[PDB]
């Protein structure tokens, strides 16, 4: 199954190998063998681009071991498997419209079990990690969940500008962080699993800044609310218009 | 059904315990209490795990008729239990010449904790093992400091951490101790001026309220006139290196070498330092009086007949008629014709409460029904609060009133935290 | 130099703080005083904890329905002497 | 021999020593090793050659001693190397690290546990605490929090008051680092108490970072209310310290303020507390400005930039 | 040398009232703290009475008002003292309350003083009973 497995994965072909898996799966005795099989079926249903057997097969790999052993065993000290199986997780979340939960389970990874450049590289995980929890995050989550993380310190600093970003965003600072988030979207751009999902996450970001620039102020300065957001006056006129109307 | 054979068993246990323990010479009690109970133990619980895939009901029975046992309580009699377990302990980590090697010493002890941890009534165990330690530590008898350390780590692994916190810090002062003596000689090496003491120190600097050791009596023995220059000199090194401590010499623990040497050469004796003073004073003649003593030595009447009396034992000094009782002459005199033949001479040797506990008792028992839920603190608070009233209460009995309510099914520890108490 | 001399002397003392506690840390009033509540509006005494801490009962109650470490040493409390 | 005849041998390893002759010292000092092994229980006449080894041999003699550090280290390994080896590796291995030493204890560590297949807590905690120091001498902040979290997972050790006040600075700082305040405090504590129970000149050094963070977590109690650490108030490397919590405890920005720009070579030179003082100034403005503006309804802005001194820009941004 | 508690009290009181002449505030509460942990276990009536005087006068000069008020009221309700002695200490109480800060406990202090009969005598009855009034 082994030599199987290895041939299909450097063939391509993956219609036999759906059926072998479906065969295979009966035969199941030991929980490792089943962890590397639900592996690489995660892996062949990401290339795959089908996502509801990703979700399936995670959800049966927590719900497996007595509801995720309980209340938590001791935090990872050498197994990665967690890390990778939570940041394909991540990966097929943010892929499905789903940006909240993909940040939630993107977030705890580790520098020192993200060792696998095959799924995802730091410097695009701390990409991810950093868009989608500013986009989506309330002010006292991202607080907790990323500034107050020591833990993603490092993916913050191996991609400086996230780190910048969100710092900026946290500190009431919107023309800086909105003038590198512009100067950043056209690499953000020609990423792959990210850029169909950029431009709807920026709009939201802007929307949460816009949102936060207001929660302090009972009587706002329309000028120095658009020079903030680096816009016209009218513009920010209608922007708020439109938050307003909604 | 149930109840009636696991009740008959219990007593069977507990008739089986006293007719083992019973008949046993006064002598050799401690081993022989230890060992009987051990054996007991094991062939118990190697029947109960070989048959019957566990039953824990069974061995629960037997901790229970264990606990009811050893607290074995004579009329107006206190439990001697924990004293002879105590006593165990200090004879199997004395340097004993009979061999008895430190892997031997570690199982002995990691067997003995299982009957260690059905005292019940720990704090007295505690105490008398905290002295005979510091009596130990003082003196070197033990044999290793490993086996000390093992004994104290196995002693905080069955009950604690605050069991052990004591003993702690007197391991702890043991090991500093050499330390201190090293920079003290080195302070007084690199003194700016010459300092010759005229003495080899070594001190052993404890903690207060670590160490039982304290200045109960109201000894106002006076400094010997030699070893003042080591005590002037030690305060001010402790006053340069440790800030806002002071420090109180325990007169009645430290000893010292006298060297007669123009005598006739007759080695080197070792006597306290209330041996010693009178020896000093011995100087201006060879016979002096009583009232010389006091004025040198200004101990205490208790004190100095002790002196006295050890003196006389040891036959350094004697009288010449039978009016050493008390009187205004004492004429000692020295008799140095009888002469040492080693060279060592190393010679190194209530209704109230019952109120109170009844007292405590209600008042838990009270606040549980008033809350019906508590923590321990909360609880130990309210009690403390409660019965300010008529006494200042000790935490210790609190905690063994709630374990006895515990066990009379009064109150049960929740199943989610050990800490939290719920009234039933 | 004398006629019976001295050699050795093993020395044993006790080291103990010149002042153990003087005020109480929550209240900083002084642990003899009424811990500042009593003070305002009325038995106050001191409560020692397992590091010997020794801050007002009164003090020390009020803190631990809050938190359940020692204001000092920032470990967990636990009730010794009174 | 006895006694007397062990002091007289002594008296002659001096005389000897003194007209050097070098092997017959050595030869001598490996008899005399072999006798004493093979004949008495080793703890006594090892304490005494151990305070033996201090009064003379600190004087010079550096090629000698490292000769002789070098035979003892050979000639030891063979029976046993646990009683004085620990201090002098760390006292020796503190400024050299000549990366040998570190690689056999790594082999034997490899050797001892996973071939075969917690009684051993004090030597454990001993071996970590010599890492901790190389590895805060190197700076490797990974490293030392790895060994920190290592190190927790002993609770059966009785260490000396030195190990347990190097590993806790060690956590203290790793915990000031990550920003776990609460944590270092006690961490801080820990090793102050330790460092003050034993030793001296890393004593004052623990009490300025226990200070620090006991500043950095919202203060509340005096750090000098304890028996511990009023003695040390006054000192002179405590003062700044002192007078900084006098001023950020019941807050005023500008006793505050006078204290860092007087003791503004004393205190915040170390990275440790000039990275941290941005938090301060910030957490006493902020209680500064919810006592201030606690009895009003409205408020000038301005007005509040004339109370906390800073501007208006900086009193919005606030 | 172990000295008995008589002793210590005594020359830490002196020391401090030494001090408290001296305008020394500081050093005087430094030695009067000492004094408060052996003023419970002696059983000198006079040094009792020298001791709360003591802390009274160093609550004062430490513009400890409100305090110093309360510990100089309590004194003056001492019978051990002399008739002038207890007029002094309840004067003391009276300017020591009129110059405490305004509050409830201040406020419960001038009313302590109004009730009692004595403090017509004194030479500040007028401002004492006009405080009391809110006027
Ligand atoms: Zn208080
Ligand atoms: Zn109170
Ligand atoms: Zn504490």
């Amino acid at each position: 199954h082994d030599d199987l497995g290895d041939h299909y994965l450097d063939c391509g072909d993956l219609s036999n190998a759906l059926k072998c898996y479906s065969r295979a799966r009966d035969y199941c005795t030991s929980a490792k063998h089943v962890i590397n099989m639900c592996l690489n079926v995660i892996k062949v249903s990401v290339y795959l681009q089908n996502w509801s057997h990703v979700l399936s097969y995670v959800s049966k790999a927590e719900s497996t071991p007595e509801i995720a052993e309980q209340r938590g065993e001791r935090d990872s000290q050498t197994q990665a498997i967690l890390t990778k199986l939570k940041c394909a997780a991540g990966l097929a979340e943010l892929a499905a419209r789903k940006y909240k939960q993909a940040a939630k389970c993107l977030l705890l990874a580790s520098f020192d079990h993200c060792d696998f450049p095959e799924l995802l590289s730091p410097s695009n995980v701390a990409i991810y990690g950093g868009l989608c929890a500013l986009a989506t995050f309330d002010r006292q989550e991202l607080q907790r969940n990323v500034i107050s993380s020591s833990s993603f310190k490092l993916f913050l600093e191996l991609e400086p500008q996230v780190r910048d970003i969100i710092f900026k965003f946290y500190e009431s600072k919107y023309a800086s962080c909105l003038k590198m988030l512009d100067e950043m979207k056209d690499n953000l751009l020609l990423d792959m699993y990210l850029a169909p999902h950029v431009r709807t996450l920026y709009t939201q970001i802007r929307n949460r800044a816009l949102i936060q620039y207001f929660s302090p102020y009972v009587s706002a300065d329309m000028h120095r609310m658009a020079a903030a957001f680096n816009t016209t006056v009218a513009a920010l006129e209608d922007e708020l218009t439109q938050l307003i109307l909604e | 059904g149930l109840p009636h054979m696991i009740q008959e068993l219990q007593n069977h246990i507990h008739d089986e315990g006293l007719r083992a323990t019973s008949n046993l010479t006064q002598e050799n009690m401690p081993t022989l209490f230890v060992e009987s109970v051990l054996e007991v133990h094991g062939k118990f619980v190697q029947l109960i795990n070989t048959v019957l895939n566990g039953d824990q009901h069974f061995m629960s029975a037997l901790d229970k008729a264990l606990t009811s046992v050893v607290n074995y309580r004579e009329p107006k009699s206190v439990c001697k239990a924990p004293e002879l377990l105590a006593k165990y302990c200090d004879n199997l980590l004395k340097k004993s010449a009979k061999g008895m090697t430190e892997n031997e010493v570690e199982d002995r002890l990691t067997s003995f904790i299982t009957v260690f941890k059905y005292i019940d009534d720990k704090d007295v165990f505690q105490k008398f093992y905290a002295r005979m330690l510091a009596k130990r530590l003082i003196h070197g008898l033990s044999m290793s400091m490993d086996s000390e350390e093992a004994m104290i780590n196995k002693l905080k692994q069955a009950c604690g951490y605050e069991f052990t916190s004591k003993l702690h810090r007197m391991y702890t002062d043991m090991s500093v101790s050499a330390d201190l003596n090293n920079k003290f000689n080195n302070f007084i090496k690199n003194q700016d001026t010459v300092i010759d003491l005229g003495i080899s120190f070594q001190i052993y600097v404890l903690q207060a309220g670590a160490w039982p050791l304290t200045q109960a009596p109201s000894s106002t023995f006076a400094i010997p006139q030699e070893l003042e220059k080591s005590v002037q000199m030690f305060e001010l090194f402790y006053s340069q290196h440790f800030s806002g401590r002071k420090l109180t010499w325990l007169h009645y623990l430290c000893t010292g070498e006298v060297k007669m040497n123009y005598l006739g050469k007759p080695y080197v004796a070792m006597v306290t330092t209330y041996q010693m003073a009178v020896l000093l004073a011995f100087n201006n003649s060879e016979t002096v009086s009583y009232k010389e003593l006091q004025d040198s030595t200004q101990m205490n009447e208790k004190e100095l007949t002790k002196t006295i009396k050890s003196l006389l034992d040891v036959k350094m000094i004697n009288h010449d008629s039978e009016k050493e009782d008390i009187d205004a002459e004492s004429s000692f005199s020295l008799n140095m014709n009888f002469s040492s033949k080693r060279t060592k001479f190393k010679i190194t040797t209530s209704a109230v409460d019952e109120d109170r506990k009844m007292y405590l008792q209600a008042a838990i028992v009270r606040i549980m029904k008033a809350r019906k839920v508590l923590r321990h603190n909360a609880l130990i608070q309210e009690v403390i609060s409660q019965s300010r009233a008529r006494f200042n209460p000790s935490i210790s009995m609190i905690k063994k009133c709630i374990e006895v309510l515990i066990d009379k099914q009064y109150i049960e520890r929740s199943q989610a935290s050990a800490d939290e108490y719920s009234y039933v | 130099k004398k006629r019976f001399e001295v050699k050795k002397w093993n020395a044993v003392a006790l080291w103990a703080w010149d002042i153990v506690v003087d005020n109480c840390a929550i209240c900083r009033n002084h642990i003899m005083d009424l811990c500042i509540e009593c003070q305002a509006n009325q038995e106050c005494t001191v409560a020692w904890g397992v590091c010997n801490h020794a801050f007002h009962f009164h003090c020390i109650s009020r803190w631990l329905k809050t938190r359940q470490v020692c204001p000092l040493d920032n470990r967990e409390w636990e009730f010794q002497k009174y | 021999k006895g006694e007397w005849g062990f002091k007289a041998l002594k008296q002659m390893i001096k005389i000897n020593f003194k007209l050097t002759n070098f092997p017959e010292m050595m030869n001598r000092y490996k008899q005399l090793l072999t006798y004493i092994r093979s004949a008495v229980t080793r703890n006594y006449s090892e304490k005494s050659i151990n305070s033996i080894l201090d009064y003379i041999s600190t004087s010079k003699q550096m090629d000698l001693l490292q000769e002789f550090y070098e035979t003892t280290l050979e000639a030891l390994k063979d029976a046993k190397n646990d009683r004085l080896w620990f201090k002098t590796n760390t006292k020796l291995g503190k400024l050299y690290l000549e990366r040998e030493e570190y690689g056999k204890l790594q082999k034997i560590l490899r050797q001892l546990h996973q071939s075969c297949q917690l009684k051993k807590g004090t030597q454990l905690l001993e071996i970590y605490a010599l890492e901790i120091q190389m590895y805060t001498a190197q700076k490797n902040n990974k490293k030392l929090k790895a060994l920190y979290e290592q190190s927790l997972h002993i609770k059966s050790a009785i260490p000396h008051p030195l190990i347990m006040g190097v590993i806790r600075e060690c956590g203290g700082k790793m915990h000031l680092r990550e920003g776990e305040f609460e944590k270092a405090h006690t961490d801080f504590f820990e090793a102050f108490k330790n460092y003050d129970e034993s030793g001296s000149p890393r004593r004052t050094t623990c009490l300025k970072y226990l200070v620090l963070a006991n500043m950095l977590m919202k203060s509340g109690i005096n750090p000098f209310d304890s028996q511990e650490a009023k003695p040390y108030k006054n000192d002179p490397e405590i003062l700044a310290m002192t007078n900084l919590v006098s001023a950020y405890q019941n807050n005023d920005i500008t006793e505050f303020e006078k204290i860092l720009k007087t003791n503004h070579s004393n205190i915040m030179d170390d990275p440790f507390i000039r990275e941290h003082i941005e938090e301060l100034l910030r957490n006493i403005r902020t209680q500064v400005l919810i006592k201030l503006i606690k009895p009003y309804t409205r408020i000038h802005i301005p007005f509040i930039s004339k109370e906390l001194n800073i501007d208006v820009a900086d009193v919005e941004s606030l | 040398k172990q000295y008995n508690v008589d002793y210590k009290l005594e020359t830490y009181l002196k020391i401090a009232r030494l001090y408290l002449e001296d305008d020394d505030p500081v050093q005087a509460e430094a030695y009067i703290n000492r004094a408060s942990l052996l003023q419970n276990e002696s059983t000198n009536e006079q040094l009792q009475i020298h001791y709360k005087v003591c802390y009274a006068r160093v609550l004062d000069y430490r513009r400890k008002f409100i305090e110093a008020a309360q510990r100089y009221n309590e004194l003056s309700y001492k019978t051990i003292v002399h008739e002038s002695e207890r007029l002094e200490a309840l004067k003391h109480a009276l300017h020591c309350t009129i110059l405490a800060s305004a509050g409830q406990q201040r406020s419960r202090m001038l009313a302590t003083l109004f009730k009692d009969e004595r403090c017509q005598q004194l030479a500040a009855y007028g401002i004492l009973e006009k405080m009391y009034l809110d006027r």
